[PDB]
C-alpha cells in the first residue's frame, strides 16, 4: 500500500504524457529499491540512459534550485514526499 | 603554289612558343576530430558535510 501513499506529484513536466507516466513508476521503484539518496540519482540516470540514449544529468534532494540548459522535450521535475527527482538530457 | 605557302611560313614570320601554368600536385588526407572524454561524477551534500 506504500505505492498508493507516496503518490508522486509532478510540478513541472515539459515532456509527453506517455514518457511522463513511465517516470512515475521508475521514480517510485527507485526509492523503495534504494537505501540512500545518492543511490536514487544513480538508478534513475542509468535506467533512462538504457531506455533513451544520450547524456542525462539527475539531481534529487530535500532543498535545492535548478537553472539548466536541456534538450527541449527532455526535462521533468517531480517531488515525492520531500525528494525532487530532477532529470534532464543535454547535447 | 603549295611549296610557296610552306616557303611563306618562316622561323622569323611564325615563332612557336610553349606555355604551361604551375599546377599543385593533388593529395588525399584524413582528419578525425573526437571531443574531450566526458566523465560521470556523483556528489552528495548534507548540512553536516558542508559545516564539517
Amino acid at each position: 500500500s506504500h505505492l498508493d501513499k507516496v503518490q508522486p506529484v509532478i510540478k513541472n513536466s515539459d515532456m509527453s504524457v506517455e514518457m511522463q507516466k513511465e517516470v512515475e513508476e521508475v521514480a517510485k521503484k527507485a526509492i523503495d529499491y534504494c537505501n540512500t539518496d545518492k543511490e536514487i540519482a544513480t538508478f534513475i540516470k542509468d535506467d533512462f540512459r538504457s531506455r533513451y540514449h544520450g547524456t542525462w544529468h539527475c539531481i534529487v534532494g530535500r532543498n535545492f534550485g535548478s537553472f539548466v540548459t536541456f534538450e527541449r522535450s527532455y526535462y521533468i521535475y517531480l517531488y515525492v514526499g520531500q525528494l525532487a527527482i530532477l532529470l534532464f538530457k543535454t547535447g | 603554289e603549295e611549296a610557296i605557302k610552306q616557303t611563306l611560313r618562316n622561323k622569323f614570320n611564325y615563332n612557336t612558343r610553349e606555355c604551361q601554368t604551375i599546377n599543385p600536385s593533388i593529395r588525399e588526407r584524413g582528419v578525425s576530430t573526437e571531443p574531450p572524454p566526458s566523465d560521470t561524477i556523483c556528489g552528495n551534500i548534507t548540512q553536516w558535510e558542508i559545516f564539517d
